[PDB]
């Protein structure tokens, strides 16, 4: 009758002492530690002169420091570290699905090559100025669709250590003006904070160039966003620890400025499965479905080319569909054979 | 005289070792190529095989590397007296470029720094 | 091409500096510099790939030469001899264009 109210009621006395608190506005000190008074810049606010905490650590109050300020009296309070957006809904989380290079089929050259160019400067960086050159920064995963692009970086997502910044390039842009450039400088400054880091911007035709002349509102807002993204891929350093890679369809609509070796050096052409990669995809998506033994993969692969990985899991998906409305045990050979010949009906 | 022993056996080796186990055999048959290329005591036909064993090595899950212990466990075997050494000459343009061969041009540099 | 036709007018700029996408008498100097900060073993040639002068920046000279070194990292080599030069160049030595025979 007393310990219960003491614990789970007197623990909830905290609401009054925390209710007494007042909250503090934030701002950025435009430095000028005018000794006793500094000039700070509020977020949506004016620049103005503020007094100080009187026993604050003034010597590390660097120009461009997030600081908290009082509301009524307005004297500067306890400082802050440099913020992060919901880039937490960017870095801290993506699509790494314990997918490995086992699910990646038939492109071992491209994934060994991407793996070496992207994390092998992070394994042995000393061998490169040994040869006498800095490592490259970017790769552009241009290809026909399907084909393992977005995923490929899923396998890279679940096999690396650094914060794999996986972002869709069209959740970048917002309706407010100068906002997307805030987001992209926040992204790359966040990459400066945690190193080494990998920044995955797929589908990038949203920020993809071939800059225009005349739409003047919905495009020049992004053709100045691509200026900030471009002048921080380039920068005045080389970013020296972080490596971004971008995956898209339509490389023939991208900006020349963003393609010039430097922003994206080793442009990788991921390609449709030839025959060997076709049977690779067919075995991998034919794996966890129950099977036959001597199920003729070779006539399926021989049958009609020009598919994608997505189209071959569409084959096993349609054949499992055939058994699931046809009520059989697994498939038959005529269910793969009836599966490909309906996928082959699906042209453009 | 002793050519087709090492070369005939090696022609038998290039399909039973190269295709495809080779791994411990990289420290076995190549070292047997050089020690059976040394037990007949030739020096013309010695430095005519190591450079003709490069340029094409093996298949997947084997290596082009690991002939450096095939080299370095062979160099300090003879201390032939006057001067003849192609051991110092041929092993400075055939072992071009590896991170494993630091002790080849380093300790063979020291061999040049003493002889 | 779309900068503004009031940003110059002899007062706001008064100048204009063209950057050339360089050619023969310059391209040689770019290769001489970028190769002069690498490890070479002289099986390379200089003016052979100064030849075929076809539409290069300096950035893709740094890409084919940087790519030459990185393609030499395959065999864990501290130099580059013959193929990584030619090799990387051809691979991304302009990944080609689209000619067009008859006319020309
Ligand atoms: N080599 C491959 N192996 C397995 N799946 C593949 C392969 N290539 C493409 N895919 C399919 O593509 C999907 C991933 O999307 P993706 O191909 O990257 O399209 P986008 O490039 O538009 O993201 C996967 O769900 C997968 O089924």
């Amino acid at each position: 009758q007393l310990k219960e109210l003491t614990k789970q009621y007197e623990k909830s006395e905290n609401d009054l002492k925390a209710l007494q608190s007042v909250g503090q506005i934030v701002g950025e000190v435009l430095k000028q530690l005018t000794e006793e008074k500094f000039i700070v810049k509020a977020t949506n606010g004016p620049r103005y002169v503020v007094g100080c905490r009187r026993q604050l650590d003034k010597s590390k109050l660097k120009p461009g420091t997030r600081v908290a300020l009082d509301m009524t009296t307005l004297t500067i309070m306890r400082y802050l570290p440099r913020e992060v957006d919901p880039l937490v809904y960017n870095m801290s989380h993506e699509d790494p699905g314990n997918v490995s290079y086992s699910e990646i089929g038939g492109l071992s050259e491209q994934i060994r090559e991407l793996r070496e160019v992207i994390e092998l400067p992070l394994t042995n960086p000393e061998l490169f100025q040994r040869v006498g050159i800095i490592p490259p920064k970017g790769c552009l995963l241009y290809g026909p669709p399907g084909t393992g692009k977005t995923l490929l970086a899923r396998a890279v997502a679940s096999q690396l250590d650094c914060n794999f910044l996986k972002v869709v390039s069209s959740s970048i842009v917002d309706k407010y003006i100068g906002e997307s450039a805030r987001l992209i400088r926040e992204m790359f400054n966040y990459a400066r904070d945690h190193q080494p880091c990998i920044i995955f911007m797929d589908e990038i035709d949203a920020i993809g160039g071939r800059r225009f002349s005349e739409g003047t509102s919905a495009d020049r807002e992004i053709q100045r966003t691509l200026m900030e993204l471009l002048n921080q891929m380039d920068g005045f350093d080389t970013l020296h620890r972080v490596k971004m890679i971008m995956a898209t369809n339509r490389p023939d609509t991208l900006d020349p400025a963003l393609l010039r070796p430097g922003r994206l050096d080793r442009k990788i052409h991921i390609d449709l499965p030839n025959e060997q990669a076709r049977l690779d995809i067919l075995k991998i998506h034919a794996g966890p479905i129950t099977k036959h033994g001597e199920i003729d993969y070779e006539a399926i692969v021989k049958l009609s080319d020009g598919f994608n990985g997505a189209d071959l899991r569409n084959v096993c998906t349609e054949a499992g569909m055939f058994a699931i409305r046809a009520d059989h045990d697994f498939v038959v050979q005529e269910d793969f054979m009836k599966a490909v010949r309906k996928v082959a009906d699906s042209k453009k | 005289g002793r050519l087709q022993e090492v070369i005939e056996t090696l022609l038998s080796l290039e399909k039973q070792t190269r295709t495809a186990s080779d791994m411990v055999s990289t420290s076995r048959i190549l070292v047997a190529v050089v020690k059976m290329c040394y037990e007949a005591k030739e020096w013309d036909l010695l430095n005519e095989n190591i450079m003709l064993l490069s340029k094409r090595r093996s298949q997947l899950k084997q290596a082009v590397a690991k002939m450096v212990q095939q080299c370095c466990t062979y160099v300090e075997e003879i201390t032939d007296l006057p001067i003849k050494l192609r051991l110092i000459d041929t092993l400075r343009m055939v072992t071009e470029g590896k991170i494993y061969v630091e002790i080849e041009r380093a300790r063979l540099t020291k061999t040049l720094a003493t002889i | 091409d779309t900068l503004d036709p009031a940003l110059l007018r002899p007062g706001r700029l008064d100048r204009k500096i063209e950057f050339p996408l360089p050619d023969r008498r310059q391209k040689r100097l770019i290769f001489s510099t970028i190769t002069s900060k690498m490890n070479l073993s002289e099986e390379v040639d200089l003016e052979d790939y100064v030849a075929r002068p076809d539409k290069i920046s300096g950035a893709d000279i740094n890409s084919i030469c940087q790519e030459s070194g990185m393609l030499a990292v395959r065999e864990n080599r501290y130099i580059v001899l013959a193929k990584d030069f030619e090799k990387a160049y051809k691979t991304v030595i302009k990944k080609d264009e689209q000619e067009h025979e008859f006319y020309k």
